[PDB]
RNA sequence: GAGCCGGUAGCGGGCGUGGAUCCCUGGAUGUCCGAAUGGGGGAACCCGGCCGGCGGGAACGCCGGUCACCGCGCUUUUGCGCGGGGGGAACCUGGGGAACUGAAACAUCUCAGUACCCAGAGGAGAGGAAAGAGAAAUCGACUCCCUGAGUAGCGGCGAGCGAAAGGGGACCAGCCUAAACCGUCCGGCUUGUCCGGGCGGGGUCGUGGGGCCCUCGGACACCGAAUCCCCAGCCUAGCCGAAGCUGUUGGGAAGCAGCGCCAGAGAGGGUGAAAGCCCCGUAGGCGAAAGGUGGGGGGAUAGGUGAGGGUACCCGAGUACCCCGUGGUUCGUGGAGCCAUGGGGGAAUCUGGGCGGACCACCGCCUAAGGCUAAGUACUCCGGGUGACCGAUAGCGCACCAGUACCGUGAGGGAAAGGUGAAAAGAACCCCGGGAGGGGAGUGAAAUAGAGCCUGAAACCGUGGGCUUACAAGCAGUCACGGCCCCGCAAGGGGUUGUGGCGUGCCUAUUGAAGCAUGAGCCGGCGACUCACGGUCGUGGGCGAGCUUAAGCCGUUGAGGCGGAGGCGUAGGGAAACCGAGUCCGAACAGGGCGCAAAGUCCGCGGCCGUGGACCCGAAACCGG
RNA sequence: GGGGGAUGACCCCAGGCGGUAGGGGAGCGUUCCCGAUGCCGAUGAAGGCCGACCCGCGAGGCGGCUGGAGGUAAGGGAAGU
RNA sequence: GGACCCGGUGAAAUUGAACUGGCCGUGAAGAUGCGGCCUACCCGUGGCAGGACGAAAAGACCCCGUGGAGCUUUACUGCAG
C-alpha cells in the first residue's frame, strides 16, 4: 500500500469488510462528538450532496459489495413507472439517528 | 576507449612537445644499395608534413 | 514542539518565510 | 465485523453477531496423463499377483484398498533399510564447440572460447591457506569493484588482440585426511615380523609427524555447520488513527463568499466540475499472533586444537622430470618459461624436491603428485518501491472468455480489438413494418451521450443552395477587365468565373529532363544522423599545479560531504647506455630535435574522429540446432 | 565595413544579396522536468470546426460554433520532434 | 454457348493529376500538355485494334560489385582414407 492501484488490491481484492472500511463515516452531533467508533451500518442520516443534497432518510441495505449503499428515501421510479431506491454514493453519506435499539448496536458505537 | 597502430608508433615515430613528429631518414639502404658512399650520408631523420595528422593523430594519447 | 514554530514564526513572517527552510548545525 | 452462495446482473431457494462472506497458516481428501516406474501402449487408455468387504450375491458372488520399475549404498545372511533421478525465464562452471564479417582479396588472424548443443552443482555456483608472486631480502587465501594499462607485449609486426605483481576498496578465516612410525586388532598367508581394513597417535597452514630419554604441565580458545528460546524478518488480513459548516452560481460542488479547526502525518487516489479538514484502514505514529525462515547474540553444547630440548632414522600420493605432439597464457613456432596434459621412457623423502621465464654458477622463494571451506561479485520467474517511461499502430507482441482466433503436416508463425453515463435511470406504452429499423412519449444537464453508444478530423459517397457550363485546352493557373450573388470588421472586400495576356506537372538519380526514366491511385497515423566509452578542436566557466576514480559515511525532500592509488601538464634529446635546459651523428664546434615558460587542467555544452547493428530498410549466401 | 550609437534606434554610401552538394549564424512550433519569493478553467482545460488584427517566416493572438474534463508555464533545462 | 437488351448479385492488377485531336517542327534527339497551323459542339452504349513508349516483372541477353552458389584438372592449401 504505496501505490495508486494498491488502493483497489488491499480494500476489495482483500478483506470485504475491508470495504466495511468504506461505510466509515460519522453524522449527527449527540453521537458523533460523542466520539465517532464503533458504527452500525444500516442506520439512519440523511446525505448532504446531489440535488437530493439535504435530505432526510435512513440506512436501509448494507450495500459494502456495490461499494455504496442505499437509503429509502433517496431513490427513483423508472421509466415503466413503479418507484425504486437509488444508488448511494459512498460518498455523501449522513447518520444521526444511530441505529442502536437493539442492545448490540448500543454495545459498539453509540 | 583508443589504442593506434601501435605500430608505425614502434617503427617510424615520436614527437616533439613542438606538436610535431619524425622518423630516421629512409632513403633506399638496408636491403638492395651497393649502390655509393655520400649516399649514406643519407640517413638521419625525415619530416613529412600534412598527413603526419591520420598519424599524430591515430597514435594520439601515450606518443 | 511543531506548534512552538507557530510561534519563533509569528516572530518574523512574511514571503520570504515562503521560501524557508529549516536547518540546525 | 456484520453481510453472503465466486466473474452472472436472471429465475428458484437458502447461511448467518449461543464470533457467516472472506483474509492466514497447518490439514485431510488430491479422479487420469506426465520422470511413471506393476505390465503394455498410437499420453490422458487397456492388461496382471496379495489382502480386502465378504459384497445385489431378492431363491445368487465385486469394486475398493493394495502392491510390486530401475540404476544407489550396504547387516553381506534369503540382501533388509537409505539417496537419486524430472523440472525450471535468467544467471554458474565443466564437456564439446562454427562460419559469416573485419584484414577494404583471402589460406595466417578476427569475430571467440562467442552463438549453439551436452552434462551437471547451487541458490548462488567459480574459486579458495600457495612446489604462489616478484625482487625494495618486498609481498602473502580465494573472489569481486576501481586502478595498474589500452601501458609491458603477441603478430602475413597488417587488421586487431591486449596481461600481471604492486596501491586504493568490499570481505575476512580457518581446517583436514593415505599420509605405516606407534600401538589396537580383524582377516588371510599359512605362525611370525606379509599384505589387509575398521580404532586412535599424528591425523603437518607458512615444515614437520612419530618413537626414546629428563623440563612438561596441573580451567574461558566456540564453527561451514550443531543448539536454545532471543529481536526469531517476513508470511495476508493487524488498527487506531487531527480538524469546518452555513451561505451560494450550479443537473451536479469539495468551486465563489463568510467566518472555523488540524499539523512529526499539504504522499497521491476515490468523491456527480480543482477539499489538509467529504471518503481514503496513507503517509504522524504506535500497533499486532498460537504455526513457516535467518543473522545479530547469550550460554554451555563446543567439535576442536593449544609448551622443552635430543637422536644414526622411517612418514601426502600413481608420472616430477625428460623427448615428441597440442592447450591456456599478452606469446601466432618463436632466444620462449611456468602450470595443464596426447604417446614413451619411469627419480629423489629435508644437504630431498620445483621455482624466480634457454641454459649455468651463486643467492632468494616455496614445500606439491588427496580433500571441505560461509562472507565480499552475477542473475531476475517471483513481491515491493521509484520514473525529465509510455498511452492504445506507443509499451511486453498480448490492459483482460490472446501465445487464443488464423495459415503451417511439423518445428514454428502469430493478430486485431479498450473508452456511454453520475449512476443505467438502459428506454414500459402508442405508431409504419415480415422484422431490422425508423416516429412520438419518458429518463435527462446534453442523447447530432443512445447501446460497439466519449473526443468522434481527413479521404470518400450523398441532399439543397449561390455562381457557372455546348464553335471549346489544360493539372495548373496566375495578372487585367467585365456581369451575377452576399456586404457581423459597409463607398472596401467576399465567391464564382466570360474573355484575353503570359505559362511544360512533382519528386529521386542525372552532361542534361515536360517528361516517354523512375518514385507515387487517395486520405490519416508509424517511419530514418541517435546513445555510450574513448579521442578530437571550439567554446562557458572554476583554480594554475589543475582534477577525479571505486568506496566509506549522510540520506519524506531523501542534503552531499569526506575518499588522494592514479592520470594528463612540471624540460626534453636519444635505439640505448645515459646526459640533461641541453642533447644526439661524430670526433666535430656544420646540422636534426628542442630551450626560449605564455602554463594547463577539470568540467559543461557543441562541429567531428574510432569502436560499436550505429543515418534507415534492401538481396543472392555461409555457418548451428 | 565604417562615422556617434542611451538599451532601443536613427543618418550616409560603400556595398552586394540567384544558388543544389556543402560550410558558418539566427529563429519556429512538438511532448516532457522546473512551478529560478510562477498557477488559468464549468460564465470550458484540450483537441476540434471557421476567420479580410500580429510576423520576412516557421507561428502567433483573438473572436464565433463544438466538447467534457484538464493543465498552462513569464525561463532555463531535456529529447523516441 | 457467351457476348447484347431485363431483373438479382457484384471483383479484380495499373494508376502523381488530368477537361488527353491531326499536322509539320521541336526538346534528351520516335510528344494529346512546347511553336506555328487546320479541323474542332456536349455526352454516351455495340465494336476495331493503332498510340498513350500501354499492364505483368526494380531483363534472365549485357557489362560493373577485389557479390554468391554448383561441377571440373598438372590451380593454392589442407583433411578424410
Amino acid at each position: 500500500s504505496k501505490q495508486p492501484d494498491k488502493q483497489r488490491k488491499s480494500q476489495r481484492r482483500a478483506p470485504l469488510h475491508e470495504r466495511h472500511k468504506q461505510v466509515r463515516a460519522t453524522l449527527s452531533a449527540d453521537l458523533r462528538e460523542e466520539y465517532g467508533v464503533r458504527v452500525n451500518a444500516g442506520d439512519t442520516v440523511e446525505v448532504l450532496r446531489g440535488d437530493f443534497a439535504g435530505e432526510e432518510g435512513e440506512v436501509i441495505n448494507v450495500d459494502l459489495d456495490k461499494a455504496v449503499i442505499h437509503v429509502e428515501d433517496v431513490t427513483l421510479e423508472k421509466t415503466d413507472g413503479e418507484e425504486v431506491p437509488r444508488p448511494l454514493d459512498t460518498s455523501n453519506v449522513r447518520v444521526t439517528d444511530l441505529d442502536l435499539e437493539d442492545e448490540k448496536r448500543e454495545a459498539r458505537l453509540e | 576507449p583508443k589504442m593506434k597502430t601501435h605500430k608505425m608508433a614502434k617503427r617510424r615515430i615520436k614527437i616533439t612537445g613542438t606538436g610535431k613528429v619524425m622518423a630516421f631518414k629512409s632513403g633506399k639502404r638496408h636491403q638492395n644499395t651497393g649502390k655509393s658512399g655520400d649516399e649514406i650520408r643519407g640517413k638521419g631523420k625525415g619530416f613529412v608534413l600534412a598527413k603526419a595528422e591520420w598519424a599524430r593523430m591515430k597514435l594520439m594519447l601515450p606518443r | 514542539k511543531t506548534q512552538e514554530v507557530v510561534s519563533l514564526l509569528e516572530a518574523l513572517d512574511v514571503h520570504a518565510d515562503i521560501d524557508r527552510l529549516f536547518v540546525t548545525s
